C-alpha cells in the first residue's frame, strides 16, 4: 500500500470519527460511521495474508449489521418524533436496537466474539488502531444519548463484558488476543458508568487509551504476537519488558499505578447511586483481567525464560524506529494517580 | 401507524433474521444486507413523503449511496475470499477463533 | 381492491424478502431481491415519490445488483440452489408467509394490532395529506436542494465515493 | 439561439405562474369552503352512525390544541365513495 | 463528546435539516409545521428534564400530527359502528355521500 | 379504449420489427453487391414471414438443464421490456405521460440487460456463460456515458419529461447544441444494443453465437424481436433527443411523418455501420469508452452545467 | 392505473408468445437428439458501481439549477464532476482501469 | 378534548363561478388587474389567520367580484372572449403561445368598450399592500403559555470552599 | 517553452484528454468572469413559483405597491429586454 495512500486512508477513518463526534444530525453520524467502516477495512488489511482477509470479513460483517441497526433505529426514532437532532430518543424500542447497534460496533458482550479474531488477525499497528481509535466514535454517540439508554441494558452489557473479558483472557497465550479480551473487560467497565457519569467514562476511556497505546507500542518494539517471543525479549531489551510489567500491573488496576483511578472514581459514581453489588461483583471479576496480566508478568520480566542462540546476533544490532510518544504514554498510564482531581477538566 | 409501516418494518426484521442465520454462501448473507437496505430506503421514502419533510427528500439517496458502497466492500471481500478458499464459503472463514 | 393497492405491493415485497432471505442460491435470491425492488418502487410511486422510486429500479435493482449478479456468475455454484434444494430454505419460506399472513390477517380483523408496535387497519390512503404542492414536485425541489442547502452532504458523500474508489482498489491489490 | 429561445421560454413561464397567481385567491375559497362542507357532512353522518356507541362524543378533536387543523384525506373522504376516494388519493400520481 | 464546532464557529453544517419546521425551499411547509413550531418554542432553553413534562401537551399534538394514530383510531371506530348499523339496516348513507349530488368546486 | 391504444402501440411495433429484418437484409446485400431477399413475395415483402414460419416449426432444443425458469424468463423479460421501452415515447403525443420517462427508460434498459444475463447463465455452457459476462461488462460499460450524455443534454429541456423534448427543439435541433454528445451518444446507443461494431455478445465470428446459442426457433425469435425492437426504440429516442421535428398541434400526422423518416434514416445508419466497419476488440471496446469517451463526457457536462448560468438561458423547470 | 396496464399487457404478451414458443412447437413429433476462471477483471463491474453512486448524485441537477444559489449550486456540482474525474484520473494512473 | 366548531352549511352556501379551467386562464390576467382589492383581502386575512373558517366572508366577497367581473366580460365583449378561450381549450397544457391573435382580439375589444389594461409581465407576481378593518390575529397559533426560564447567571466567581474537596486531596 | 512541447505531445499522442481538460477548465473558469450569470439568477428569483403573500398595510410602507399595475415595486421590464 502507497504511503500517502496509506495516510489517506488513515486520515479518512479519523475524519469519520470526527464527524460522528461534531455533526448534530443522525444521518451525519450513521455517515461518519460509514466512513470509519470503508476506511478502515483496507487498513486491516495492509500486510495481505489470509488470516487478514478472514479478519476484514468479520470486522465488516459485523460492522455492517451494526450499521444497519443502527440506521433502523434512527428512522423509527424519526418516524415517531421527526426529529434528526442527537437527543433524547422518544421511542424505547428504537432506544434499544441503537443500544444493540451501538454495543456491537464496540465489542460488548455478547457481541464480543469478533473482537480477539479480528485483533489477532491484524498485526500490532492495525490492532493498536482498532482497540484505540475505533472506540472513541461508539462511545461519544452513546454518551450524547445517555439520558435515553435503559439502564438495565447497559449495566448487564457492561458486567457481561467485564465477565467474559476476564474469562477469555485466562486462556490465551496470544498477545494479541488477550489485549483483546483485555479491552473487551475495560470497555465493559467504561460503559458501566455511561447511565450515572459520562465524564467517568470519558476518563476511563483516555487512562486506557493510554494503556493499550503503551502495550502495543511495546510489543511492536519487542516484535512479539506470542507469550513465548516476548519471553525472549528479556534477554534483549531488559527495559522493555519491565516497563511492560509496570504497564501490566496498571492495567490490572494496582494501587497506587494510574490504572486504579479510573476503577475508583467509577465504584464512587455507582455508589453515589446506590449502585453497591454491581461494583463488588465488577471489582471482584477484575481479578482474572489481574491474574492473566501477571501470568504475562512472569513470563516476560520477572522470570527468565530460556533464549536462543541465534540473539546473541540481535545483540549487536540496535533498534532503527523511535516511538517518541511511548516514554510519555508509559508515565501517564503508570504516574498519573497522584492527579486525579484533574478530571474536572474534561468534565 | 397504518399497515405498510408494518410490513415494511417486518420485511426488514426478515432480511436481519436472514443476515444473522447464515447457510453456506455469503454472497446470499451480502443480498440480505443489500436488502435490509431497501427496506430502510422504503420505510424512509415513505415517513419522509408523509410529512412533507421537504429538505429530508435526499436523505434516502445518501442512504442508497452509502448502501452501495458497503455493498462494494462486501464483494470486495467476497472476491478475496474466493480466492483463498476456492468458494465464497462461510466455513472457511475458520482461521481466526474464539 | 385498488382500495389497498399499497398493502397489495407491501405484502409482495415481504414475500420477495423472504424470499431472497432465505439463502437459495444468489441467483433465485437476486431474483427476489429485483422484485422487491420494483415493488418498492410501485409502493413509492404510490405514495408520490416517482424520483426515489425510480432510483431504486435503476442505481439498485440495475446496480447494486446487477453485479451482484455478475459476481455470482463468475463464483459458479455446482447447484443451482432454490427454496425446495434444502428442506430448511423451503420451510422457512413457508413460515414467513405464515408470519406475514398472521399479522396480516391480525391486523385486519383486530383493528389495532400490536406486535412490537401500534398498528392501524385502516387504509393508508387514510393518513394522505389534502394540501396542493402547486406548479412544483416537493420530491424533486427537496433532492434537488442537495446542490443548495446540502453541500455539506455532497462533499462528504463525494468523499466516501472517492474513497470508496481507493479502498477497492486496495482490497483487490491481493499483493 | 438558445439563449434566446430559453429567455422568452422564461418570460412566458412567469407569465403563466402570474396567471396562477391571479386565479390562486379564487382557488383558495372555494377549497376552504368544500373542505368545511365535507367536514360537516361527515360530522352529520358520523352523529348518526355513532349515536347509540356508548361513550362517543360526536366531533370531538383528537388534538388538545384548539386550532385548525388541515384534515387529513381519510377524515374528508372517509365515507365517501370509493370513486371519489381513489380519485382523491391517486388521480395526479396515476394520470398520465 | 459532542464538540460543537458547529456553535463555536457559526457553521450550520447540518443544523438545517434537523428539524421539520427549519427553512425549507420555496418555503415549502411541512405537513406538522405549526406544531413541531410549537413544541420546540416551548422547549427552548428549559432544558430536556423539564422539557419533558412542562411541553408534553406539545409533544404529544405533535406526535399526533406526525402519526395520527388517534385519529385513525377515531375513523375506524366510525367505519366499524357504520357497517354495524347498515347490517342491522337502521342506517342509510346519505345522497350524497351516496354520490348522487354534485361535490362543491 | 386504452387497451386499444396498447395494441396499436405493440403489434405496429413487431411488423416494423419483421421488415426491420428484410430491410437490414436488402440494404446490406446492396452495400456488398448484393440483392436482398427477392424470391419470397414481391421484392421480399414475405421472407419476414417465411422466417418466422421456419423458426416456429423449427425443432425445440433445449440442454440447458438448469434453473429452466430462468431459461424462459430471459426472453420473456427481453421482449416485454423491449415493448415498454416504446410506452412514453412521445410520437407526439406519449402513450404513458411520465415527468421522469427519460429515467423510466434508463432502468427498463438496465434490466434488460438481466435478460442476455440470464440466458446465458441459465444455458449453462462455456461461450454462454463467458459471453453473457462479456455482454454485462459492455452494457454497464456504456450505461455510465449513456446516463452522463443523456443529463448533459438535458440540461437544456429543463426536466426528464420526453414531451418537452419537442419544446426545447421547436426552433433549431439539439444536435447544432451538443454534436460532440450527440456522436458520443449515438456510439453509446450502438453498444448498448449490442450492434457492430460493438456485437461482441451475440459475436458470431469468435462466438458460435453468443448467449443465444443454445436458444433455437421461437424464444431466439423473440431475442431477435428484442433486439430489433431495441434498435428502432433506440433510434427513435435519438430522433426525438437530437434531430426534433416540427410539430403542429392540430395535424400530429406531419411530426409523425417526420419523426418517422428521421428514425428510419437512423436505423438506416445502424445497418450501415454493421456493414462497413470491422468489430471492435472486447477490450478495445472498453479501452474506447472509459479511457477515451468518459472524460470528454465529463468535460462536455461541466460545460453544459456551466453554460446556461453564463449565458442566463435557464430553461423553464414546467 | 394506466402504468399498470401498461405492464400488464406488455408482459402477459411477451409471456403468451413464449408459451406458444416453448410448448405449442414443443408438440411436433420427433426423436432423441441426445445432449468458470475467477474473473479479477471484475474489478471494473465494482467500479461501474461507484461510478453509478455519482450517476445518482448527478441526476438532481436539472432541478438544482432553478435554485437562487446559483453559486453555490455550480461550485458543488462542479466539485463533484472534478471529483468523479480524478477518482477515474487515479484508477488510470495506477492501471487499475485494467480492462479484459 | 374540545370539539370542532364546522361551520354550518348554510353560511357556506355561496354563488359559484362555475366556468372550465380554460375560461378563467383566459380572463386571468384581467381578472387579476380588476378584482385585485378582494381577493388580496382574502389572502391576507387567511394568511394571517390560518383558519378557513375565519374568513368565510373575505371568500363571498372574491366569488362574487369574480362573477361581477365575468358578467362585465359577458355584457361587452361576449364573442371574441369565447373564441379566446376556445382555442385556449384545444391545447392540452393551455398554452398562451398557441392564442396570441385570439388573445389581441379579447384585449383590443376589452380595452375599447371596458377600458382594461392586461398587466404587464412581471406584474400580478408583486408583493402588494393591503389596508383593512380587521385586527390583526393576537395568537393565530393558539399557543399556551410559554414555561418559565431557568434562572441563570448569578453572579461573580469565587475560588472553591477549600479545593477540589476530592477524597484526601486538600487543593 | 517546455509547456508547449508538453501541449504538441499531449495534442499528439491523447488529443481528448487535451479536449477534455480544455474544455473542464473553461467550464471552471468562464462562469466567473460572465456578466450574464447575476441575469441568471435574477431570472430564478423572479420566478413567482408560490403565492405573493400580501402585507398588511401599516401606512408607513411607501414602496411596497398597494395594487399591480402601479408603478411601486419591483419591475421585470430587464427581462423582456433580454
Amino acid at each position: 500500500m502507497n504511503p500517502i495512500i496509506y495516510t489517506t486512508l488513515i486520515m479518512t477513518v479519523m475524519s469519520g470519527t470526527m464527524l460522528v463526534m461534531i455533526s448534530s444530525h443522525w444521518l451525519l453520524i450513521w455517515i461518519g460511521f460509514e466512513m470509519n467502516l470503508l476506511a478502515m477495512i483496507p487498513v486491516l488489511m495492509k500486510n495481505f495474508n489470509p488470516r487478514a482477509t478472514e479478519a476484514a470479513t468479520k470486522y465488516f460483517l459485523t460492522q455492517a449489521t451494526a450499521s444497519m441497526m443502527l440506521m433502523m433505529a434512527i428512522i423509527i426514532n424519526l418516524l415517531y418524533s421527526g426529529q434528526w437532532t442527537i437527543t433524547k430518543m422518544f421511542n424505547p424500542v428504537a432506544m434499544t436496537m441503537m443500544t444493540m447497534a451501538l454495543a456491537m460496533k464496540l465489542g460488548l458482550s455478547p457481541f464480543h466474539f469478533w473482537v480477539p479474531e479480528v485483533t489477532q488477525g491484524i498485526s500490532l499497528q492495525a490492532g493498536l488502531l482498532l482497540l484505540t481509535w475505533q472506540k472513541l466514535a461508539p462511545l461519544s454517540v452513546l454518551c450524547q444519548i445517555s439520558q435515553s439508554i435503559n439502564p438495565n441494558l447497559m449495566l448487564t452489557m457492561a458486567m457481561l463484558s467485564i465477565l467474559i473479558g476476564g474469562w477469555g483472557g485466562l486462556n490465551q497465550t496470544q498477545l494479541r488476543k488477550i489485549m483483546a479480551y483485555s479491552s473487551i473487560a475495560h470497555m465493559g467497565w467504561m460503559t458501566a458508568v455511561l447511565p450515572y457519569n459520562t465524564t467517568m467514562t470519558i476518563l476511563n476511556l483516555l487512562i486506557y487509551i493510554t494503556m493499550t497505546l503503551a502495550m502495543f507500542m511495546l510489543l511492536i518494539h519487542s516484535s512479539a504476537t506470542t507469550t513465548l517471543s516476548l519471553s525472549h525479549t528479556w534477554n534483549k531489551m531488559p527495559v522493555i519488558t519491565s516497563l511492560m510489567m509496570v504497564t501490566l500491573l496498571s492495567m490490572g488496576g494496582l494501587p497506587p499505578l494510574s490504572g486504579f483511578m479510573p476503577k475508583w472514581m467509577i465504584i464512587q459514581e455507582m455508589t453515589k447511586n446506590e449502585s453497591i453489588i454491581m461494583p463488588t461483583l465488577m471489582a471482584m471479576t477484575a481479578l482474572l483481567n489481574l491474574y492473566f496480566y501477571m501470568r504475562l508478568a512472569y513470563s516476560s520480566s520477572l522470570t527468565m525464560f530460556p533464549s536462543t542462540n541465534n540473539m546473541k546476533m540481535k545483540w549487536q544490532f540496535e533498534h532503527t524506529k523511535q516511538m517518541k510518544l511511548l516514554p510519555t504514554m508509559i508515565v501517564l498510564s503508570t504516574l498519573v494517580l497522584p492527579m486525579t482531581p484533574a478530571l474536572s477538566s474534561l468534565n | 401507524m397504518p399497515l405498510v409501516y408494518m410490513n415494511i418494518i417486518m420485511a426488514f426484521a426478515i432480511a436481519l433474521a436472514g443476515l444473522l442465520m447464515y447457510r453456506s454462501h455469503l454472497m446470499s448473507s451480502l443480498l440480505c444486507l443489500e436488502g435490509m437496505m431497501l427496506s430502510l430506503f422504503i420505510m424512509s421514502t415513505l415517513i419522509i413523503l408523509n410529512t412533507h419533510f421537504t429538505l429530508a427528500n435526499m436523505m434516502p439517496i445518501i442512504l442508497l449511496v452509502f448502501a452501495a458502497c458497503e455493498a462494494a466492500l462486501g464483494l470486495s471481500l467476497l472476491v478475496m475470499v474466493s480466492n483463498t478458499y476456492g468458494t465464497d464459503y462461510v466455513q472457511n472463514l475458520n482461521l481466526l477463533q474464539c | 381492491m385498488t382500495m389497498y393497492i399499497a398493502f397489495i405491493l407491501s405484502t409482495i415485497f415481504v414475500i420477495g424478502f423472504v424470499g431472497f432471505s432465505s439463502k437459495p442460491s444468489p441467483i433465485y435470491g437476486g431474483l427476489g431481491l429485483i422484485v422487491s425492488g420494483g415493488v418498492g418502487c410501485g409502493i413509492v410511486l404510490n405514495f408520490g415519490g416517482s424520483f426515489l422510486g425510480l432510483m431504486v429500479f435503476l442505481i439498485y435493482l440495475g446496480g447494486m445488483l446487477v453485479v451482484f449478479g455478475y459476481t455470482t456468475a463468475m463464483a459458479t455454484e455446482m447447484y443451482p440452489e432454490v427454496w425446495v434444494s434444502n428442506k430448511t430454505v423451503f420451510g422457512a419460506f413457508v413460515s414467513g408467509l405464515m408470519m406475514e399472513f398472521c399479522m396480516v390477517y391480525y391486523a385486519l380483523k383486530e383493528e389495532e394490532v400490536e406486535i412490537i408496535f401500534k398498528f392501524n387497519g385502516l387504509g393508508d390512503w387514510v393518513i394522505y395529506d389534502t394540501g396542493d404542492s402547486g406548479f412544483f414536485s416537493e420530491e424533486a425541489m427537496g433532492i434537488a436542494a442537495l446542490y443548495s442547502y446540502g453541500t455539506w452532504l455532497v462533499i462528504v458523500t463525494g468523499w466516501s465515493l472517492l474513497i470508496g474508489v481507493v479502498v477497492i482498489m486496495e482490497i483487490t491489490r491481493g499483493n | 439561439s438558445m439563449m434566446k429561445w430559453n429567455r422568452e421560454r422564461r418570460r412566458l413561464q412567469i407569465e403563466d405562474f402570474e396567471a396562477r397567481i391571479a386565479l390562486m385567491p379564487l382557488f383558495q375559497a372555494e377549497k376552504d369552503r368544500r373542505v368545511l362542507q365535507m367536514l360537516r357532512e361527515n360530522l352529520e353522518e358520523e352523529a348518526i352512525i355513532m349515536k347509540d356507541v356508548p361513550d362517543w362524543k360526536v366531533g370531538e378533536s383528537v388534538f388538545h390544541t384548539t386550532r385548525w387543523v388541515t384534515p387529513m384525506m381519510g377524515e374528508l373522504y372517509g365515507l365517501r365513495t370509493n370513486e371519489e376516494i381513489l380519485s382523491a388519493t391517486y388521480g395526479f400520481i396515476w394520470y398520465t | 463528546p459532542f464538540f460543537d464546532v458547529q456553535k463555536r464557529l457559526g457553521l450550520d453544517l447540518d443544523r438545517w435539516m434537523t428539524i421539520q419546521s427549519a427553512e425549507q425551499p420555496h418555503k415549502i411547509p411541512g405537513r406538522c409545521h405549526a406544531f413541531e413550531k410549537e413544541w420546540i418554542e416551548c422547549a427552548h432553553g428549559i432544558g430536556g428534564i423539564r422539557a419533558e413534562k412542562e411541553c408534553k401537551i406539545e409533544f404529544d399534538d405533535f406526535v399526533e400530527c406526525l402519526l395520527r394514530q388517534k385519529t385513525m383510531k377515531r375513523l375506524s371506530a366510525i367505519k366499524r359502528q357504520r357497517d354495524k348499523l347498515i347490517k342491522e339496516g337502521k342506517y342509510t348513507p346519505p345522497p350524497h355521500h351516496l354520490g348522487k349530488e354534485d361535490p362543491r368546486p | 379504449m386504452f387497451m386499444i391504444n396498447i395494441l396499436s402501440l405493440i403489434i405496429p411495433i413487431l411488423l416494423a420489427v419483421a421488415f426491420l429484418t428484410l430491410v437490414e437484409r436488402k440494404v446490406l446485400g446492396y452495400m456488398q453487391l448484393r440483392k436482398g431477399p427477392n424470391v419470397v413475395g414481391p421484392y421480399g415483402l414475405l421472407q419476414p414471414i417465411a422466417d418466422a414460419l421456419k423458426l416456429f416449426t423449427k425443432e425445440p432444443l433445449r440442454p440447458a438443464t438448469s434453473s429452466i425458469s430462468m431459461f424462459i424468463i430471459a426472453p420473456i423479460l427481453a421482449l416485454s421490456l423491449a415493448l415498454t421501452m416504446w410506452v412514453p415515447l412521445p410520437m407526439p403525443y406519449p402513450l404513458i405521460n411520465m415527468n421522469l420517462g427519460v429515467l423510466f427508460m434508463l432502468a427498463m434498459s438496465s434490466l434488460a440487460v438481466y435478460s442476455i444475463l440470464w440466458s446465458g447463465w441459465a444455458s449453462n455452457s462455456k461461450y454462454a456463460l463467458i459471453g453473457a459476462l462479456r455482454a454485462v461488462a459492455q452494457t454497464i460499460s456504456y450505461e455510465v456515458t449513456l446516463a452522463i450524455i443523456l443529463l448533459s443534454v438535458l440540461l437544456m429541456n429543463g426536466s426528464y419529461t420526453l414531451s418537452t423534448l419537442i419544446t426545447t427543439q421547436e426552433h433549431i435541433w439539439m444536435i447544432f447544441t451538443s454534436w460532440p454528445l450527440a456522436m458520443m451518444w449515438f456510439i453509446s446507443t450502438l453498444a448498448e444494443t449490442n450492434r457492430a461494431p460493438f456485437d461482441l455478445t451475440e459475436g458470431e465470428s469468435e462466438l458460435v453465437s453468443g448467449f443465444n446459442v443454445e436458444y433455437a426457433a421461437g424464444p431466439f425469435a423473440m431475442f431477435f424481436m428484442a433486439e430489433y425492437a431495441n434498435i428502432i426504440m433506440m433510434n427513435a429516442f435519438t430522433a426525438i433527443l437530437f434531430l426534433g421535428a416540427s410539430h403542429d398541434p392540430h395535424t400530429p400526422e406531419l411530426y409523425t411523418i417526420n419523426f418517422v423518416l428521421k428514425t428510419l434514416a437512423l436505423t438506416i445508419t445502424f445497418l450501415w455501420i454493421r456493414a462497413s466497419y470491422p468489430r471492435f476488440r472486447y477490450d478495445q471496446l472498453m479501452h474506447l469508452l472509459w479511457k477515451s469517451f468518459l472524460p470528454l463526457t465529463l468535460a462536455l457536462c461541466m460545460w453544459h452545467i456551466s453554460l446556461p448560468i453564463m449565458t442566463a438561458s435557464i430553461p423553464p423547470q414546467s | 392505473m394506466n402504468i399498470m396496464l401498461t405492464l400488464l399487457t406488455n408482459v402477459t404478451l411477451a409471456s403468451l408468445l413464449v408459451l406458444i414458443a416453448f410448448w405449442l412447437p414443443q408438440l411436433n413429433a420427433y426423436s432423441e437428439k441426445t445432449s468458470p476462471f475467477s474473473m479479477k477483471f471484475f474489478l471494473v463491474a465494482i467500479t461501474f458501481l461507484l461510478f453509478d453512486l455519482e450517476i445518482a448524485l448527478l441526476l438532481p441537477l436539472p432541478w438544482a439549477s432553478q435554485t437562487n444559489n446559483l453559486k453555490t449550486m455550480l461550485t458543488m456540482a462542479l466539485f463533484l464532476l472534478i471529483l468523479l474525474a480524478a477518482s477515474l484520473a487515479y484508477e488510470w494512473t495506477q492501471k487499475g482501469l485494467e480492462w479484459a | 378534548p374540545g370539539i370542532v366548531e364546522l361551520p354550518t352549511l348554510e353560511d357556506l352556501k355561496v354563488q359559484e363561478v362555475k366556468v372550465s379551467s380554460s375560461v378563467l386562464k383566459a380572463a386571468a390576467h384581467h381578472y387579476g388587474a380588476q378584482c385585485d382589492k378582494p381577493n388580496k383581502e382574502f389572502m391576507l386575512c387567511r394568511w394571517e389567520e390560518k383558519d378557513p373558517r375565519r374568513c368565510l366572508e373575505e371568500g363571498k366577497l372574491v366569488n362574487q367580484c369574480a362573477l361581477d367581473f365575468f358578467r362585465q366580460i359577458k355584457r361587452h365583449c361576449a364573442e371574441p372572449f369565447t373564441e379566446y378561450w376556445t382555442c385556449i381549450d384545444y391545447s392540452g397544457l393551455q398554452l398562451f403561445r398557441h392564442c396570441r391573435k385570439q388573445q389581441a382580439k379579447f384585449d383590443e375589444c376589452v380595452l375599447d368598450k371596458l377600458g382594461w389594461v392586461r398587466p404587464d409581465l412581471g406584474e400580478l407576481s408583486k408583493v402588494t399592500k393591503v389596508k383593512t378593518d380587521r385586527p390583526l390575529p393576537e395568537n393565530p397559533y393558539h399557543s399556551r403559555a410559554r414555561p418559565e426560564p431557568n434562572p441563570e447567571a448569578e453572579g461573580d466567581l469565587k475560588p472553591a470552599k477549600h479545593g477540589s474537596r476530592l477524597f484526601f486531596w486538600t487543593m | 517553452g517546455r509547456i508547449a512541447s508538453f501541449l504538441k505531445n499531449a495534442w499528439a499522442k491523447e488529443p481528448v484528454l487535451v479536449a477534455s481538460f480544455a474544455i473542464g477548465g473553461l467550464a471552471i473558469i468562464l462562469p466567473s468572469l460572465s456578466p450574464y450569470t447575476n441575469y441568471a439568477i435574477r431570472i430564478n428569483r423572479a420566478t413567482p413559483y408560490n403565492y405573493p403573500v400580501p402585507l398588511r398595510d401599516d401606512g408607513n410602507m411607501p414602496d411596497v405597491p398597494s395594487h399591480p399595475q402601479d408603478p411601486q415595486g419591483p419591475s421585470l421590464e430587464w427581462l423582456k429586454n433580454l
